[PDB]
RNA sequence: UGAAAUGCGCAGAUACCGGGAGGAACGCCGAUGGCGAAGGCAGCCACCUGGUCCACCCGUGACGCUGAGGCGCGAAAGCGUGGGGAGCAAACCGGAUUAGAUACCCGGGUAGUCCACGCCCUAAACGAUGCGCGCUAGGUCUCUGGGUCUCCUGGGGGCCGAAGCUA
């Protein structure tokens, strides 16, 4: 397993009925590929730089996860089949690169 | 016709001719000018002089609308452009904003020969 | 005029959420700044147009801005 | 990739004594290992002429180990090249 | 466009807003920068993978260098089979210019430029400088390691220059 960092941006018009079911058929996904999770936030809804899916706002997850290599593609291929899904970007971790000490 | 009280003027200065062209504030054509529709044709709808002219008529015929302002949004150099600009603010019309929008690929399509140049 | 490296704290600069950082980084156009303006060490500047990069696709950050009178 | 217990667990599986990490029994079997690894890798991406320059290298460089060893030891060589199943 | 004309436009073009399709290329960052043996490589992400630098000075023990032939790589154009084709554009079809204009300029435009597989194997394939090793002042700017981080010490890219060499 490498460390990874999963990106996704939602629809911000959902309701807890699928706001909710999204973020589990994400965590079955996940799960299906082998992704513990560590760390995990949620800004939530956000002032998009530019329209994304015709919508000026979108809604943001992020997850810390340790999982395969061999399958990351995969995963992602599997969370952007929804329609309300709107971005994913996997990416693996890194020790952050500081400036100013 | 309706009365819009504000809305856009489209320049497009081009070393060819300048176009104004107004509209509505949602971007739908009031009317329009050129240095063609001016008097001029060939070289001279390039002018500086040719696109005050554009931009006065083209001013005028909005104020016949009932036009009091514009938001003005540039695209293109050329000649005529800033004089095109100069233009819209002195002619009763009031411009509330200026704002260069000219595309520009971020690298795309190859160019025709004249413009490649920069090779 | 004055350096954007010198107008700030610490900060990660591998972080392409940190919008509010970045985006200082960017022109009135949205135009990654060049390190006569960032202030910034070659190898920085290389890993910041990496993130600011990775913010643009993220919806976060712009790729272009119109220029305000003119 | 080759990760370093994969790799330890190829150093110790050679190695005339505990602690040898040169030498050319564990060299020729460490080359043999990422030969291994880069052949499998070209057999899919017949396109990826520059790594295949590296195999070239590792190959030759393998064989040039070969060459000193069957010089000085005939017999830990023929033992070597057993044991990894090569250069028949 | 020098100026024009061909051309497109009342089957409503140009300019403006909204939606969709596709093809190709990645603006700022971007450098006097980096990487590769060369050709050559530039949006972002993941997987696979080649090289290479520094520190420790732990291991092997001359295992080295070069390399006819062989084998492989090898920009563009070109070829074959099959896709694809937005923009550009040899040929070609037109408009200008001209004494003429089989050109330079303008308007069209097929191959091609794109992808896969297979050929071709050339070049101002240039640093016009074969590879490897040791030796011989410095100064200055730059990329990238390590240190006791004013300064010292590796690897790489430039500029000025000791000795010396050079028509
Ligand atoms: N950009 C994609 C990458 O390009 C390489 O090659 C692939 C693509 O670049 C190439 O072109 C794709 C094509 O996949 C697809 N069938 C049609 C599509 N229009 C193309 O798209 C891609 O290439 C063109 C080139 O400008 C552009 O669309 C764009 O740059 C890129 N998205 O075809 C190859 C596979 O079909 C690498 N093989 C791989 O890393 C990846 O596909
Ligand atoms: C430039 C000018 O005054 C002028 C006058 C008479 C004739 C022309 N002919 C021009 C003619 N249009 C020419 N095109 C040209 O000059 N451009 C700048 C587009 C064309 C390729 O044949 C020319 C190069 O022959 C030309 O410059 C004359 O040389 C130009
Ligand atoms: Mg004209
Ligand atoms: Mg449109
Ligand atoms: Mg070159
Ligand atoms: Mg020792
Ligand atoms: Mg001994
Ligand atoms: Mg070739
Ligand atoms: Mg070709
Ligand atoms: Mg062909
Ligand atoms: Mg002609
Ligand atoms: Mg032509
Ligand atoms: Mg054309
Ligand atoms: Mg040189
Ligand atoms: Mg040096």
């Amino acid at each position: 397993m490498r460390r990874y960092e999963v990106n996704i941006v939602l629809n911000p018009n959902l309701d807890q009925s699928q706001l909710a079911l999204e973020k589990e058929i994400i965590q079955r996904a996940l799960e299906n590929y082998g992704a513990r999770v560590e760390k995990v936030e949620e800004l939530g809804l956000r002032r998009l730089a530019y329209p994304i899916a015709k919508d000026p706002q979108g809604y943001f997850l992020w997850y810390q996860v340790e999982m395969p290599e061999d399958r990351v593609n995969d995963l992602a291929r599997e969370l952007r089949i929804r329609d309300n899904v709107r971005r994913v970007m996997v990416v693996k971790s890194q020790e952050p690169f500081l400036a100013n000490a | 016709k309706r009365q819009v009280a504000s809305g856009r003027a489209y320049i497009h200065a081009s070393y060819n001719n300048t176009i104004v062209t107004i509209t509505d504030p949602d971007g739908n054509p009031i009317t329009w000018s050129s240095g063609g529709v001016i008097g001029y044709k060939g070289s001279r709808k390039g002018t500086p002089y040719a696109a005050q002219l554009a931009a006065l008529d083209a001013a005028k015929k909005a104020m016949a609308y009932g036009m009091q302002s514009v938001d003005v949004i540039v695209r293109g150099t050329g000649a005529g452009r800033e004089q095109a600009i100069r233009a819209l603010q002195a002619s009763g019309l009031q411009v509330k904003s200026i704002v260069d929008d000219t595309p520009v690929p971020h690298n795309g399509c190859r160019p025709k020969k004249k413009f490649r140049k920069a090779s | 005029k004055a350096k954007v490296k010198a107008t700030l704290g610490e900060f990660d600069l591998r972080d392409y959420r940190n919008v509010e950082v970045l985006k200082r980084f960017l022109s009135e156009t949205g135009k990654i700044l060049p390190r006569r303006r960032t202030g910034l060490s070659a190898k920085e500047q290389r890993i910041l147009a990496k993130t600011i990069k990775r913010a643009r696709i993220l919806g976060l950050l712009p790729f272009t801005e119109k220029l305000v009178r003119k | 990739p080759i990760t370093k217990e994969e790799k330890q667990k190829v150093i110790q599986e050679f190695a005339r004594f505990p602690g040898d990490t040169g030498s050319t029994e564990v060299q020729v079997a460490l080359l043999t290992l990422r030969i291994n690894r880069l052949s499998e890798h070209l057999k899919v991406h017949k396109k990826d002429h520059h790594s295949h320059r590296g195999l070239l290298m590792m190959v030759g460089q393998r064989r040039r180990l070969l060459r000193y060893l069957q010089r000085e030891d005939p017999e830990r060589y023929r033992a070597l090249i057993e044991k990894l199943g090569i250069r028949g």
